RNA sequence: GUACUUCUCUCGUACUGAAAGGGAGAUGCAAUGCAUCUGUGGUGUGCACACGUCAAAUCCGUUUGAUUUGCCCAACACC
RNA sequence: UCGAACCACCUAGUAGCUGGUUCACAUCGAAGUUUCCCUCAGGAUAGCUGGUGCUAGUAGAAGUAUUGUGCGGUAAAGCAUGAUUAGAGGUUGGUGUUAAUAUCGACCUAUUCUCACUUUAAAUGUGCAAACAAACCUGCCUUAGCCUGCAAGGCCGGAAAGAAAUUAGAGGCACCAAGUGGGCCUUCUUCGGUAAGCGGAGCAGGCGAUGCGGAAUGAACCGCUUAGGGAUAUGUGGCGUCAAAACUUAUGGGCUCAUUCGAUACGUGAAAAGGGUGUUGGUGGAUAACA
RNA sequence: GCGGCUAUCUGUUACACGACAACGCAGGUGUCCUAAGGCGAGCUCAGUGGGAACAAUCUCACGUAGAACACAAGCGUAAAAGCUUGCUUGAUUAACGAUUUCCAGUACGAAUCGAGACUGCGAAAGCAAGGCCAGCGAUCCUUUGCGAUGAACAAAUCAUACCAGAGGUGUCAGAAUAAUUACCACAGGGAUAACUGGCUUGUGGCGGCCAAGCGAUA
RNA sequence: UCGAGUACGACCAUACUUGAGUGAAAACACCAUAUCCCGUCCGAUUUGUGAAGUUAAGCACUCAAGGCUCAGUUAGUACUGAGGUCAGUGAUGACUCGGGAACCCUGAGUGCCGUACUC
């Protein structure tokens, strides 16, 4: 006995939770490789840069302090 | 409540439940003075002195009680502030009674819009 | 529950409109999509290779993926007590670049360019005027109304 | 259905896999020889109800280059011949 | 008066279910301070005491060292060494040989973590002894300590759902790696799925 | 009953493979070498920073930088 | 004691089945639905719900509107795919006729009649977006794209503010665990049936799980939803007695006589045409004479 | 209870997102194709309106699909997706990566977007990992393909293992199955019949006005 | 030399298709030919190769009808969301608070623009 009655009011008790925003689980994975294989190598460099930018900081913040 | 385009359609949709109209100046302060309560720190604190007002609104313009009225009587610039800073006016049922409650105000009952005739309806409730 | 196939109850839904059939546009082939813009997933027939399921027809959503000839679109789906960000894979012809933001794309483009004109800019050219107020209106034709039968 | 005796491959002799040797000394039959041995019922189920009449076709693309037989598997066809396009 | 506001009530843990008579002293200490002070610290350090024992995860001296080295790299280089407060308890770390002379304030220390500090050159404090030094908690670096990677939190999930790298409740580790956890057993639990 | 106990075992600090088996520090130069401490970004308590703000007076609510603890998301490395 | 005796034992056999299951108050509080099951008197799984929470949370808020922006093919409509067809008469068959004639079908026409198939054709809907990186002024790096720079990705600092309403009754996850998995009624519409207090659905509301107030009476209707009291005032329903209230209103406008008048909805429907030479109302059209 | 359908497909049901039930209606499926696959080119179908020794076909008109597309139906397509021809095996391996539908957001099945080869057809851009969307199958076992172990060592067989498929569970998320009981027994069930209480007002049987006329009514 | 001329197009009938009119330069167009690649059973189609020629078709320009597009009605009509201890009849009917058509008919007009060249 199919009814669908009380179901729309069950889905709205604890609320129909809104979707997660885009900054949640934005895993550009399973997508088109030639993009993510480039958006990978550019992440490696931008991490060598993030590590390098902190290296001068501390060393500038040492001598210049 | 304002009567913007977005707002007055929220009244259109629930008219069997509500009974609105346009408040006279004499009925706006009668609400605020006899039945006005504020949201001090999440509580329904009666408006007993003007000192209770400025501490709650703080908004450089809203000092006294006749000043909340002028913000409410006109659409105001601080209207989402003066109203939202207040509790809904828990009121008494109108003396003398209501004609009906199931039929519109124009069909002998009483709900929906009663332009400026809600004063004769709020007077019996304040 | 005899039939619940991938294309069920969809006679009028995938049917082309009246007097507009045949091949897809050259605009729809010359569109340009990025990862991130919005797209109306309006599954048209007459391509019949890459149409999404019925559900994702009036639906618009982010492009999370642009393959060579398949746009990947996330779409919010209110399943039962939560929405899934579905990840559909369709071809480009089933996709419009969604206007849904010209409402403020074109607003803040001239709204700021005049707020700047109003804040600093160069000058403040007067803009659209007031709408709802009073007025001593002068009539131009009197009338009455009783009946018409 | 028909199928060609020969397929060209760039990466060829077709045999139409029909195995079924059914060895003794298979670990699941040694068990069975032990397990259905002696008393008790027929100590195992047996497919009694009817079947899918049509049978799926494994097809062994044995390269004419010596070694490394491939296996492709076609769809369920009732009649299968290797007539090779007369 | 229809509300709908029936489930908006959050469970805040008003008090502690602990029976330790030396933490009910720290709690009355840090109700006084957390209430009759404008300290953001004392507020925060009070909810972390009344908090349970599984929620006050321990920070190893390794974690304390590294994050106090990430503070002390950007300071006046002669200003002061802030106090590493942890409302859990401090555990030694045999992966950190050399430990700085850092002051630490924990509800507890390992016997090997207290000696590792005191041998290093720092002095481990208490909270009746930190209410004497910065009771408002100026210059104090408050710390939790990892509670992920905990074996309880990585059973949380289903483990048979696509994209669920949780651990099934199974004593026999070589029991459940068969059908359902193999690509060649008619389905493999899909290691990835967008959520 | 209480008190003591080396010895051992047990769980786990390391996982993985069907198995033979194998087995996770980071950074710079390299494509292994040498100093050998969050691994990256992001969201991010508390405090210190200066930043003004009706502010009784000036301590705090505002906030912006610093480090960001836990947590989470993303994608590095490694087994 | 017999379609398998009797005693003892296995044995406290098993039972998705029936019956029962012992104190108080407080805080909250449902479900009869999803999928799977030799499944449909049961389970498992989600949902509903509680407890414990963790967490920076006027936000990643909304059963709401606005604004833009998409979507759709039901109602109504309209008859090309079809009709359905006879009414006006005139190529193709047979035929009743004296190369002259029809005759009905097919056709030929202007149509016609009223239907499912037609059309971006509603209302109601629903998808999205809407202010501190969504636009700029800039500058990185690998350059993937394309022949220095555009555009692109991962970034970024300099700078940016609003002259989409409301509530802004705090967002986010997480864990553990029940109960439920026989619903029923109802509004709106509507599939099947002669019909139903019928079966099957969609929507929302209820009842279940819930009193109170009154429709005499009733799980569901109408009000209202519920801690213990007092007062003031209402709701629905009423004011001749029962029965509180017009102590039978100074009631006002007409109507009504009914030899079973009539009189509170939904109870189920109360009465269907039909007429008159009947009592009251209205419009067409004479005479200035009715009997 | 026989009878018939549980796994599936289209329309309809179905109410302009989606969802939505009935031994609910209408139909289909458990296949068939080495081409009915792929591609390129050439062409334009059903019908009709007239024309030629023979007498169809060559003629040219007008022809929005009234045809065809392996089939059910519905969408869809006209310098094609149909027709004819050509050359072909992309109907293959796919590192399978992700997704969709069913959904519990689990399989499965079928699809969609990809990547890597190797390719075919094209001058090329592009097109193709079957014929769109129904046509299908877990654990174990058997079986073949594919190239570590048998634990005192060594060798060859033998077995097993990993890997990918096949043999299949139509009750189609997958027990290995005939009756009869009126001699029947038990647990229960008004979840469910005979019964009984109702309800259903059409059947079966009664009645009214109006009668072509019967005989306008005896 | 100026509007348009070809060829490329974007919207896709206001552009369609009809009976004609119209074509002044060019430019398309039919046109000549089997002397080659070519594949035509065919010099039809196309595909070698050019100019005796021709506006006969084609094509763009003009009017001027179905159809199409825009509107005036149609019509606040049908229909519809919501609300009645509304009225009867279990037929929808009106009301109130809103949304609001279509077919038709009377109209309006019957394409527009965008890159290069060429004049
Ligand atoms: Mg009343
Ligand atoms: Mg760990
Ligand atoms: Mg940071
Ligand atoms: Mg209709
Ligand atoms: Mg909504
Ligand atoms: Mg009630
Ligand atoms: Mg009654
Ligand atoms: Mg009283
Ligand atoms: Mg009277
Ligand atoms: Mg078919
Ligand atoms: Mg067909
Ligand atoms: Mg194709
Ligand atoms: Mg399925
Ligand atoms: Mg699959
Ligand atoms: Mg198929
Ligand atoms: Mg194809």
């Amino acid at each position: 006995n199919h009814t669908n009655h009380n179901q729309s009011s069950k889905n709205h008790r604890n609320g129909i939770k809104g979707p997660m925003p885009l900054h949640l689980h934005n895993s550009k994975r399973g997508s088109w490789l030639p993009a993510l294989v480039n958006a990978r190598r550019v992440r490696k460099h931008n991490q060598k840069a993030a590590l390098k930018k902190r290296r001068e900081r501390i060393a500038a913040f040492a001598a210049k302090n | 409540v304002k009567m913007n385009k977005p707002m007055e359609n929220m009244l259109r949709a629930v008219e069997p439940y509500i009974a609105y109209g346009y408040p006279s100046l004499a009925t706006v302060r009668a609400m605020v003075y006899k039945r006005g309560y504020l949201k001090i720190n999440g509580q329904r604190v009666k408006i007993t002195d003007n000192q209770m007002i400025k501490d709650k609104y703080n908004n450089a313009d809203i000092v006294c009680a006749e000043d909340m009225v002028n913000q409410i009587y006109t659409c105001g610039k601080h209207f989402r502030t003066v109203t939202h800073g207040m509790w809904p006016f828990k009121l008494a049922p109108p003396a003398g009674g209501m004609r009906q409650k199931r039929r519109h105000f124009v069909e002998g009952g009483d709900y929906g819009n009663r332009d400026t005739l809600i004063n004769r309806f709020l007077a019996r409730m304040i | 529950v005899h039939s619940y196939g991938y294309k069920s109850g969809t006679r009028h839904l995938f049917a082309k409109k009246f007097r507009k059939h045949g091949a897809p546009s050259v605009s729809t082939i010359l569109t340009n999509i990025k990862v991130g813009d919005y797209v109306d997933v309006v599954a048209d027939s007459a391509v019949r290779e890459g149409m999404p399921h019925k559900y994702y027809h009036g639906r618009t959503g982010i492009v999370w993926n642009v393959t060579p000839r398949g746009v990947g679109v996330i779409i919010n789906k209110p399943v039962r007590t939560r929405t899934l960000r579905k990840r559909i894979c369709v071809r480009f012809e089933h996709v419009r670049k969604s206007r849904c933001q010209e409402a403020f794309k074109a607003k803040e483009h001239q709204f700021q360019a005049y707020l700047a004109a109003k804040k600093a800019g160069k000058a403040l050219p007067p803009l659209k005027k007031s709408s709802r107020m009073g007025g001593i209106v002068r009539p131009k034709n009197v009338e009455v109304l009783a009946r018409r039968v | 259905v028909n199928y060609p005796k020969k397929k060209v491959m760039h990466c060829f002799k077709v045999v139409q896999y029909k195995a079924g040797k059914a060895r003794l000394f298979a670990r699941g039959k040694r068990r069975y020889d032990r397990k259905q041995s002696g008393y008790g019922g027929q100590t195992k189920p047996v497919f009694h109800k009817k079947a899918k009449t049509t049978k799926k076709i494994v097809l062994k693309l044995q390269c004419s280059g010596c070694k490394s037989i491939r296996q492709v598997v076609l769809k369920r066809t009732k009649h299968f011949e290797l007539n090779d396009k007369k | 008066d229809l509300t709908g506001i029936s489930k908006k009530s959050r469970v805040i843990r008003h008090h502690t279910y602990s029976t330790n008579p030396y933490i009910k002293l720290l709690i009355k200490l840090y109700k006084f301070l957390a209430k009759r002070t404008s300290s953001g610290f004392n507020k925060v350090v009070y909810q972390r005491l009344i908090k349970s024992r599984s929620n006050r995860a321990p920070i190893s001296l390794s974690r304390i060292a590294v994050v106090m080295k990430r503070k002390a790299v950007f300071t006046a280089k002669s200003k002061a060494a802030p106090i590493a407060v942890v409302v859990g308890d401090v555990l030694d770390d045999v992966r950190m040989a050399r430990i700085p002379a850092m002051r630490v304030c924990a509800l507890r220390f390992s016997k090997s973590a207290r000696q590792s500090i005191v041998a290093a050159g720092g002095e481990c404090l208490t909270f009746d002894q930190l209410a004497m030094i910065a009771p408002t908690g100026k210059n104090t670096y408050l710390l939790r300590g990892r509670k992920s990677g905990r074996e309880s939190v990585r059973h949380f999930g289903a483990s048979g759902v696509p994209g669920s790298h949780s651990k099934p409740y199974a004593t026999n580790r070589g029991k459940e790696t068969k059908r359902g956890r193999r690509t060649g057993r008619s389905y493999k639990r899909k290691a990835f799925r967008h959520v």
